C-alpha cells in the first residue's frame, strides 16, 4: 500500500 | 581527498555514496550522475542545473543540504554534499512510525516551509518536494532538503515542463501541462502535510488529483484538515501564500528543533 514514487 | 564508503542508494537522481573528507573527517555524500542521463543544463561551463541551483542556495546555514564541491568527469558529474549523521529520510521515518503526532508534523512542516522560502528567496524552485527528498538529522531535530535535479530557476511566468514526482504534481499540470512555481509548490506541501498526518499521500491516480476530494484516513484536527484542504485547492489562485500558511492557526507554537529531537526523536 505505501511506496516510493520515482521522479519523471 | 574523499574516502568513499558504501552506496546509500541510486535512481533517477544518480548514485549516492557515503564518504568522508580526508582533510578533516567531515561526513559527506558523494553523488554521481552520468551526463547522458542529465537533461536540464545551466551556466565555468555547462553544468547540470542541480549545480547552478545548489550554488544559489548553499550560502549560509539553512534547511538545505549544502554543496561542498563538484567535479566533471568525461561521462559524469560528481557532487560532494553535506551528510548529517545520523540521518534518516522522512519517507522511511513515516513508514516506520506511521501517521505523525500533530506536534511533530507541525515542527517538521514548519522547517520545510522555511527551507522552501529560503530557496524561493534565492531564486530557486525545487519542483520535487516530497518525503523522499527530506532528510532528518535525528540528533539535532533538523530537516534538510535534498535533490534539486528536477528544479529550475524561479520565474513569474508559466512552466510547461515538469520531471518531478507525478503524485505530488498539481491538477493544472495533469490537465493542462501548465503551472506557476509557487502555487505548484504549495500544492506539493499540501500533499506532504497530508502524508505526515495520515501516514501516506492522499492521491495515487490522475483522476483523484484532479477530483480534489480530500478524504482523511486518520483522526486529524479540524484546523489541520482546513490547512491541508486550503493547500490542495483545485484552483491555483485559491491556494494560500507561504505567509498565509505560516500564519495559519494550526501552525502556531511550533517547537524548536532541539525540543523536537528531545521529545520525539531521542
Ligand atoms: C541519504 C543521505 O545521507 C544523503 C545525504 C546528503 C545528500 C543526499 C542526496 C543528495 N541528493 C540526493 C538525491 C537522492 C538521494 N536519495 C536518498 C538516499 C538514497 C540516496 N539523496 N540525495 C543524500
Amino acid at each position: 500500500k505505501r511506496r516510493r514514487h520515482p521522479s519523471g | 581527498q574523499y574516502q568513499v564508503g558504501p552506496l546509500l542508494g541510486s535512481g533517477g537522481f544518480g548514485s549516492v555514496y557515503s564518504g568522508i573528507r580526508v582533510s578533516d573527517n567531515l561526513p559527506v555524500a558523494i553523488k554521481h550522475v552520468e551526463k547522458d542521463r542529465i537533461s536540464d543544463w545551466g551556466e565555468g561551463t555547462r553544468v547540470p542545473m542541480e549545480v547552478v541551483l545548489l550554488k544559489k542556495v548553499s550560502s549560509g546555514f539553512s534547511g538545505v543540504i549544502r554543496l561542498l564541491d563538484w567535479f566533471e568527469r568525461p561521462d559524469s558529474f560528481v557532487l560532494i554534499l553535506e551528510r548529517p549523521e545520523p540521518v534518516q529520510d522522512l519517507f522511511d521515518f513515516i513508514t516506520e512510525r506511521g501517521a505523525l503526532q500533530e506536534e511533530l508534523a507541525r515542527s517538521f512542516f514548519w522547517q520545510v516551509l522555511e527551507a522552501v522560502r529560503h530557496c524561493h528567496n534565492c531564486g530557486v524552485l525545487h519542483r520535487d518536494i516530497k518525503d523522499e527528498n527530506i532528510l532528518i538529522d535525528l540528533n539535532r531535530g533538523e530537516l534538510k532538503l535534498i535533490d534539486f535535479g528536477s528544479g529550475a530557476l524561479l520565474k513569474d511566468t508559466v512552466y510547461t515542463d515538469f520531471d518531478g514526482t507525478r503524485v505530488y504534481s498539481p491538477p493544472e499540470w495533469i490537465r493542462y501541462h501548465r503551472y506557476h512555481g509557487r502555487s505548484a509548490a504549495v500544492w506539493s506541501l499540501g500533499i506532504l502535510l497530508y502524508d505526515m498526518v495520515c501516514g501516506d499521500i492522499p492521491f495515487e491516480h490522475d483522476e483523484e488529483i484532479i477530483g480534489g476530494q480530500v478524504f482523511f484516513r486518520q483522526r486529524v484536527s479540524s484546523e489541520c484538515q482546513h490547512l491541508i484542504r486550503w493547500c490542495l485547492a483545485l484552483r491555483p489562485s485559491d491556494r494560500p501564500t507561504f505567509e498565509e500558511i505560516q500564519n495559519h492557526p494550526w501552525m502556531q507554537d511550533v517547537l524548536l528543533p532541539q525540543e523536537t529531537a528531545e521529545i520525539h526523536l531521542h
